[PDB]
């Protein structure tokens, strides 16, 4: 059927535009990452990674 | 990361959620119960009229 | 001719077969928040009054 949208109709009957983003936060190799700058590796020392 | 794009009736905007049935959520588009991500909905009556 | 807040008209509903999916075209429905009985699972119930 139709979606006849006209300015006469009030709130709720006006068209609404939606976009959904689905993520994959799970244990797997990374493909998308945020804008951060990496550093050097240190070993044999109590550090935070 | 995935993005899905579509336009619907505003009254049915709340029906895009896990564990929701009705008309749009039973025959057109369905979301999983354990979905993680975001949704973004906004009015579009200015153009689609 | 809906009455004012201080004099709210009570209407009783008796024996019938109510379909809670056709009222969606009768008003803009700015908000449709529902209490303990979920609006989704409203067709499959029987009420005293």
């Amino acid at each position: 059927q139709s979606y006849g949208f006209r300015p006469t109709y009030g709130v709720g009957h006006q068209p609404y535009r939606v976009v959904v983003l689905s993520f994959e936060l799970l244990h797997a190799p990374a493909t998308v990452c945020g804008p951060k700058k990496s550093t050097n590796l240190v070993k044999n020392k109590c550090v935070n990674f | 990361v995935y993005a899905d794009s579509f336009v619907i009736r505003g009254n049915e905007v709340s029906q895009i959620a896990p564990g929701q049935t009705g008309n749009i959520a039973d025959y057109n588009y369905k979301l999983p119960d354990d979905f993680t991500g975001c949704v973004i909905a906004w009015n579009s009556n200015k153009l689609d009229s | 001719r809906f009455a004012s807040v201080y004099a709210w008209n009570r209407k009783r509903i008796s024996n019938c077969v109510a379909d809670y999916s056709v009222l969606y075209n009768f008003a803009p429905f700015f908000a449709f928040k529902c209490y303990g009985v979920s609006p989704t699972k409203l067709n499959d119930l029987c009420f005293t009054n």
